[PDB]
């Protein structure tokens, strides 16, 4: 939340974030079980807490240009992954009342990043291998006066990621007003293993 | 450097905007009780004697919300503490007394042989803090605040100060306006350790209702 | 006489004082024509010299902007009264050698004037790693302690102002100093040079005391006299000569009676307090980045003055 | 270079302030910064000469030469062009100084805190809420003889004459000047480095001047000398009994030259302006910062 | 001791200066060596340093059309504001009479604002942006000072479009009187007498009794239970109905709803956390376009005025309109779009909600202001 | 900017004499294009010699080093304080140079024949400053031992004021000097009133420095410095008079501050030529204006 | 620290990283930054 | 002021480069008799009277 932290961190204002600290942990926090007393209205209190807890993410990821892991139904970006103890996830199902979607498309294999040619001669000399090198090649000794933007290089952030074949994946997806998080609970992994989740 | 100049200009003829506040994000101002006091306030000012003086200096140990002390007797009752009304014991309105004037306006905040504007019955709650030489102008009326230090924010200064009793009682849209468009009420800081007052303008962004009306809660 | 108006029309055009643009991605060329200074050092053709325009008089125009040309004092010194691991940006400070016919200078870095005062009685520690000897140094100077018993070394010392180009010669090594002007450096990429003053010889005088700000601040230099082997401090401030004096002299008060205390003044040459010089102006804002100084063994703290125009004056007795 | 400061006032302007300012176009002001735009806060010397009874004038000198120093030639409703003084530039500054100081031939400016009265270079701003005080310019002799008058108004004050103090004569006009009684330790301070330089010299003067003008009061008589009103004072007597040698006399004027420099650079208080070619027809001057 | 060992390309120079060298490099000849025997004789593992890219942030303009604040101020580009000291606006309003004449004759006038930041250059970068280079390693040093000149002036333009809404929005919060008072101010009831004494008195006592039950109406909106959507429509509305409208530009088209003829009528500005609040108690909103002007209007002063400024001054606004001068409302209102008709009406993104018959368009800077580290 | 000066009037021994100084320096009356011959250097103030007044008259005009000569003009160019120069040490009173010494600027103590031209033409004198403020004490002190020694024999000997003012000593160089042996008394000698105005400041000090400090001290403490130096003079000194007519002391102490600053001004040798780097093969230095 | 100022091909994203930037580096999250005011804004020389 | 730099990197490891003295043609100092005297050497030292 800016409207904090957008003074400049002086003592005065520590002073408070402590107290707000210890205001949210007293009352805000264990939030699952205030949705069991709170009678009717548990489906609106989770469904804030929830969408509270994704849009105090600065998300702003490098990669958000990568047109990866978007709805199969719809056609919205995935922005988002949640995950869960079994035991809260049925919990979480029934309280947001049922699932928009029950897979979602991304990609199948991993991408290949490998040592290219001019790659492995720097390499071996010096010992530093940049990620793109045609790419630099292309923006320093090509057209150097061409002003890259937006449109222009988001092809070069998304090394392969965006052309590789899109397969379903099954996973739960719920809806947060614009934003699509997708839910998961991994627990069946571990409980076959003995070791703690 | 580059340089821009814009001129504006109003075309509707009453307001065309209105601000109002809608959330609380933190009350920011640390609301307990720390009384400042008045020896950073008046740091010259003695008694007689040296060793007594810092007898007391000492005791009360005179070396982040502001309190200041208007003294009252015991005989206010509760009532006039229960609604939110002005501190000094006295209905400080800016209207029902005249506008643009200053005979009709003392006479309103200043003399007693009329009553008081809210009850029907009494002229004041204490005379200690309504009179026009009472307590509560010879703490904090800038007439005699003379060789104290600016910069402190002594609170207690907007609920007495005669410069901000002649300005409310303009014109009501005048007041209001020049209310909004100038922040300039000798106002609080924003965030420091004590409050001190603030003196360029257009920096820091603060507005009070306190030294428009004139009451407390 | 219509001769006269082509050479009013050579005459005419002052540097673009304003310049109506209305958009930045475009880069037209009049705001092209604005913001370029033409340049000090080219390649070496008559087309590339006529482009880089250098033989104009005076200032530079491709065939008065407010910008001053610097000068370059050139210094001869021996090879073991500097060491070549000094920094570019330092400044400098010529002392005056006896003969009368003498070509060869003496000049002293901080740095090595630190131990012609320490040798007699951190940073101590580098300035005995870098000029091992004070033996070396002692000698450029014939009569020291003379000199510093009757209190007239100030006016044998004249401040040079800051360091450019060391090429490391043999044995008779010439420097090259900026007396006066924009400093900066005689290299082929012309790369920017900040003065650099260690930081335990430099305390800040604006911090010291703990609304008028203007752009110039100037950086002060000031030998005092001590009874435990004289200094040399440097000042960094806002303020006037006139406040300056006053400020030193507040600032010295400990000392002064210090001096008095331990040394009583038998003649009458010793009341002389030291004195102070203004060594230039910088930039108020940006003055002042630290930085960190390496030998090859040890860092002293540094502290780099960046951009800054160097100017000597005379020296002004503390008193 | 441009060098072009456009001062934004909060408020509205009234036209008797307008006409008032429009007559003081040309003046030297001050300013709080140096940057492009600023506002009526930080111009002029009034923040720190408020609209008090007690003067300061030395931290108003002080003022004076920390921040740096415009011109006003353009002024509007609600906004006013300034022009700043940086050194490396020439100017043209006007006299428009209402105490009429004529200005000598190709002498040097100098810059001064309002000693001809508050009310006498001030223009009222009460639509800004605020006042701003013009600082005056005069030339470098009469700068001195107003200096040297106010610290001895100062050093004088413990002691009572008033009028042949308090009051500057120039081949112009007399005029008077505002004194107040204590300028607080800032002038105290200028007094103590002023005692400080004082008792240095007086231990280390000459003795062979002193062996000179006894016998040259005794002999010769001269406006340089009819201030003593043809008396030796006592000290002449209980400080020429001593012999006269050369090498301490030199070796006391070669600290004595050394402290006379220091002492003239501290009356170097308040920026200094040395102008070229001044006219007796245009009111103006080829003026540039020293 | 001042030399790695990386599998290089050995070229295979067939000189003989394998001879006279272990009793050489014994004493030192070279500076600079490394002997390695045995297991150390191998072309080392090839290790390496991976930079897995360079990233930026493409600055984008925020256009001052392209944000939605400019439908609460219509402009001109008026390409000599140098020249104008002064701009009065005269109105004349008529008051008819009722049976159980007046007019208000207001002025009006300008008030200019000057903004300006200052960008910085080395002498680097114009010395080496006048010279041309010859080697490409010049030419790479040189493309990147032009990079880098063009970043500051870019920066400096971006910054002066911030700083215009930034005056925007301070002289729009400087003609803002608060909710408290023109709740009530606005409702007639009480300029029906004519604003005496006792009418006054009972004004601030509505003030306070609004001033605690009415303001932060937001944090009063969680504890009403499922009755907040109402809540917050019910008070945004009469706050719509508590500013006037009598202005008169109000009568040109400026912006559109981008799906029907409707007028929009309206701007609310808020942060980020209550536009998110706000979007969600409104539930679905309007729209997500809103017909504006692409360009600036255009006034320029064309000889009939230019004959006047160079006289004495007096430049009227319509010099044509006067110079034809009855008169009715449809007639004179294209002399009052003074040039913001036929812009071709390039939408800008903008969230718009309805309450009742306008569709006031909101919007959140805080996307703007916190790019620049400066508090909302 | 343009900076060439050319100035309208030779013969054949008149072109050596002014070609033997093609580097030195003049001031000028104006910074114009033509100038005539009564505008060029100290001719209209020295042909009696007095030195303040050519020490502000130097001051007072802007100064030109000459380049060229032709039968009938002087080509010079002024200096100005933006650019450098290349001048010359073609004095006959030779004063080695040396490497970023600063120059000085004094108007001729050493004989009107030696630094001049016989059409006139007046050049001042160029030495670097310690050696001006080293000649300025040993003329003054030779000044008032001579005026002493013409007043009463017994005070001081003639031998003993030349084994220690007939040289100047700076870096090994032991110059000697052209005293005038032969001053004449009752003014009428160069530096006769700055001796006169050095002995009456000199004689003032005891009566400013002593009022000053019972005026200092009773303002109890802004500093302990002004009493902390009462123990540095002597008694003598300190007991002196502590009354006077308030009137005759405040006169005596506006006359004494006001020599006191002009004596202080004037040593302060005056336009001071900074060099950078100085050539004796070549006999040029570079300088600039400071 | 070990931050590398050699000019680059800048390849410039749409995320808008500064999010409560200043405050955030002058509280120092990032393990290792460096804040290049003014004249230092260039690409350095190779 | 021109400039110029040159860069040189000896790329023989051993000794590329000899030097040998082929003749002498005049000996500029007489091998005769004149030895310093040290009270221009140490000129500090002094004996008693």
């Amino acid at each position: 939340d800016p409207t904090f932290t957008e003074r400049g961190f002086s003592k005065t204002v520590k002073s408070d974030l402590i107290a707000m600290f210890k205001r949210h942990l007293l009352e805000h926090s264990f939030f699952l079980d205030r949705a069991e007393n709170m009678g009717s209205g548990f489906s609106q209190y989770v469904r804030s807490r929830l969408s509270e807890m994704v849009a105090a993410v600065s998300g702003e990821s490098v990669l958000k240009g990568v047109s990866t892991y978007t709805t199969a139904k719809g056609g919205e970006p995935v922005g988002g992954v949640f995950i869960v103890t079994d035991n809260v996830l049925r919990q979480l199902l029934t309280f947001l009342g049922e699932e928009a979607d029950n897979q979602i498309m991304g990609p199948s294999s991993y991408a290949s990043f490998v040592v290219r040619g001019e790659n492995l001669v720097t390499a071996v000399s010096y010992g530093r291998v940049m990620r793109t090198f045609e790419h630099f090649m292309a923006r320093i000794v090509d057209s150097p006066e061409k002003a890259g933007s937006t449109k222009s290089d988001l092809p070069a952030v998304a090394a392969g990621v965006e052309d590789q074949p899109r397969v379903p994946i099954s996973a739960a997806v719920i809806k947060l007003g614009n934003h699509a998080v997708a839910v998961e609970s991994l627990q069946k992994m571990y409980n076959d293993t003995q070791s703690p989740y | 450097e580059v340089h821009h100049e814009m001129a504006s200009i109003d075309t509707g003829l009453s307001y065309s905007s209105t601000m109002t506040p809608a959330r609380v994000a933190a009350i920011t101002t640390d609301m307990g009780i720390h009384t400042q006091d008045f020896f950073s306030v008046f740091p010259a000012e003695a008694f007689g004697n040296q060793q007594v003086n810092d007898y007391i200096k000492a005791k009360v140990g005179a070396q982040q919300a502001t309190c200041e002390i208007i003294v009252t007797p015991v005989t206010a009752d509760v009532a006039y503490f229960q609604k939110s009304n002005s501190p000094r014991g006295r209905a400080a309105c800016v209207v029902s007394c005249e506008n643009y004037n200053q005979e009709v306006a003392e006479g309103l905040i200043y003399d007693h042989s009329r009553p008081d504007a809210a009850y029907e019955y009494r002229s004041t709650v204490n005379p200690w803090a309504s009179q026009l030489g009472s307590l509560g102008d010879i703490m904090y009326n800038s007439s005699y605040r003379q060789t104290a230090v600016p910069g402190l924010y002594s609170p207690c200064r907007a609920f007495f100060n005669k410069e901000e009793l002649l300005r409310n009682n303009r014109g009501l849209y005048n007041m209001v306006n020049e209310y909004s468009q100038r922040l300039g009420g000798h106002p609080a800081t924003s965030n420091t350790e004590v409050q001190f007052v603030v003196i360029a303008g257009t920096d820091v962004f603060l507005e009070q209702p306190c030294s428009f009306l004139q009451e407390a809660f | 006489r219509r001769r006269l108006q082509r050479r009013i029309a050579g005459l005419l055009p002052p540097p673009a004082r304003r310049l109506n643009i209305s958009r930045g991605s475009e880069f037209t060329r009049d705001v092209r024509g604005l913001v370029e200074e033409h340049a000090q050092a080219s390649s070496l053709s008559a087309a590339a010299v006529w482009r880089a325009g250098l033989l104009a008089p005076g200032e530079v125009a491709v065939a008065w902007s407010g910008w001053r040309p610097p000068v370059f004092g050139d210094f001869l010194i021996h090879a073991s009264s500097f060491n070549n691991a000094e920094a570019t940006g330092t400044p400098l400070f010529q002392f005056k050698q006896s003969d009368p016919f003498s070509g060869v200078d003496a000049v002293f870095t901080p740095l090595s004037l630190f131990i012609l005062m320490n040798h007699g009685r951190g940073l101590t520690r580098m300035a005995n790693l870098l000029y091992d000897s004070p033996a070396t140094l002692a000698d450029l100077v014939p009569d020291f302690g003379r000199l510093v018993a009757d209190r007239r070394f100030h006016n044998f010392i004249t401040p040079v102002g800051p360091l450019v180009e060391n090429i490391k010669s043999t044995y008779l090594n010439k420097i090259t100093t900026v007396v006066h002007g924009p400093v900066v450096s005689k290299a082929i990429p012309r790369s920017t040079v900040k003065v650099t003053v260690p930081q335990e010889a430099f305390v800040d005088l604006d911090a010291w005391l703990s609304q008028p700000c203007p752009a110039d601040a100037r950086l002060y230099v000031a030998l005092t006299y001590e009874e435990a082997g004289p200094r040399f401090t440097f000042f960094q401030s806002s303020r006037g000569h006139c406040q300056i004096m006053n400020i030193l002299r507040i600032y010295y008060s400990p000392s002064i009676m210090h001096r008095y205390a331990v040394v009583q003044p038998l003649h009458i040459e010793e009341l002389t307090f030291g004195a102070v010089a203004c060594l230039g102006t910088f930039s108020a804002t940006d003055g002042w980045r630290r930085s960190a100084f390496n030998y090859r063994g040890s860092s002293l703290p540094v502290v780099e003055i960046d951009s800054f125009y160097s100017n000597v004056s005379d020296w002004e007795v503390i008193l | 270079m441009d060098l072009k400061v456009v001062v934004s006032l909060s408020s509205r302007l009234y036209t008797d302030e307008i006409a008032k300012m429009q007559q003081r176009i040309g003046c030297i002001l001050p300013l709080a910064s140096t940057h492009g735009t600023q506002n009526v806060q930080g111009l002029g010397l009034g923040q720190v000469y408020s609209l008090e009874t007690v003067p300061d004038y030395v931290s108003m000198y002080n003022y004076l030469s920390d921040c740096t120093l415009a011109v006003l030639d353009e002024v509007s409703v609600d906004s006013l062009i300034l022009t700043k003084i940086v050194p490396g530039q020439t100017y043209a500054i006007k006299n428009k100084y209402q105490p009429f100081f004529q200005w000598h031939g190709t002498g040097s400016l100098s810059v001064m805190p309002p000693v001809f009265g508050r009310e006498h270079a001030t223009v009222k701003l009460e639509s800004n809420d605020v006042d701003i005080v013009f600082p005056m310019v005069l030339p470098t002799p009469i700068a001195e003889e107003v200096l040297q008058k106010i610290l001895l108004f100062n050093v004088y004050s413990r002691v009572v004459v008033h009028m042949h103090l308090g009051s500057v004569s120039y081949l112009g006009h007399h005029y008077e000047l505002a004194l107040p009684e204590v300028p607080g330790p800032l002038g105290l301070a200028l007094l103590d480095n002023l005692s400080l330089y004082f008792c240095i010299m007086v231990t280390l003067l000459p003795r062979a001047s002193m062996r000179l003008v006894r016998g040259l009061i005794r002999h010769e008589h001269h406006d340089l000398l009819n201030l003593f009103q043809e008396m030796v004072p006592d000290e002449i007597a209980r400080i020429d009994l001593d012999d006269l040698s050369v090498a301490d006399d030199l070796s006391r004027m070669r600290v004595m030259m050394t402290y006379l420099q220091s002492l003239a650079s501290l009356f170097n208080l308040g920026p200094r302006l040395a102008t070229a070619a001044y006219s007796q027809e245009t009111l103006t001057a080829t003026c540039w910062l020293r | 001791e001042g030399v790695e060992n990386r599998p290089f390309p050995y070229l295979t120079v067939d000189a003989d200066l394998l001879s006279n060298l272990r009793q050489s490099a014994a004493e030192g000849l070279f500076h600079s060596f490394d002997l390695l025997v045995g297991k150390d004789a191998r072309e080392a593992g090839i290790k390496f340093e991976v930079l897995l890219g360079v990233y930026t942030n493409a600055i984008q303009y925020v256009r001052f059309l392209e944000t939605a604040l400019a439908v609460s101020c219509v402009n001109t580009e008026f390409k000599d504001l140098s020249r104008m000291i002064d701009g009065k606006i005269q109105f004349r309003i008529s008051v008819p009479t009722i049976a159980h004449q007046r007019t208000f004759i207001v002025v009006k006038n300008c008030h200019k604002h000057h903004i300006s930041t200052e960008m910085e250059l080395s002498m680097l970068d114009l010395e080496i942006l006048h010279s041309i280079p010859e080697t490409p390693v010049e030419y790479a040093e040189y493309v990147g000072a032009v990079k880098t000149v063009a970043s500051a002036l870019q920066f400096g333009v971006d910054a002066l479009e911030r700083g215009l809404i930034n005056t925007v929005l301070s002289v729009k919060l400087r003609h803002a009187p608060p909710m408290f008072i023109l709740q009530t101010l606005a409702d007639p009831t009480f300029t029906e007498r004519g604003f005496s004494k006792t009418v006054k008195s009972d004004l601030i006592a509505m003030f306070k009794r609004h001033l605690l039950e009415h303001s932060f109406f937001l944090d009063r909106a969680e504890n009403m239970g499922s009755g907040f959507s109402q809540y917050v429509r019910s008070r945004l509305s009469e706050m719509v109905a508590a500013v006037s409208g009598e202005s008169v530009l109000k009568g040109v088209s400026t912006y559109t709803t981008a799906k029907g003829g409707e007028p929009v009528g309206g701007v609310f500005i808020v942060t980020d956390n209550v536009l998110r609040q706000l979007l969600t108690f409104l539930g679905e909103e309007a729209d997500n376009q809103i017909m504006g002007p692409s360009s600036y209007a255009s006034f320029v002063v064309r000889g009939e005025n230019l004959v006047t400024a160079v006289s004495y001054g007096r430049v009227m606004r319509t010099f044509e309109h006067f110079m034809a001068r009855a008169g009715s409302t449809k007639s004179d209102l294209p002399a009052v779009a003074a040039g913001v008709e036929d812009q071709p009406r390039v939408p800008i993104s903008a969230a718009v909600i309805k309450l009742g018959n306008h569709a006031v368009a909101v919007e959140s800077l805080q996307k703007m202001y916190n790019d620049t580290q400066s508090p909302y």
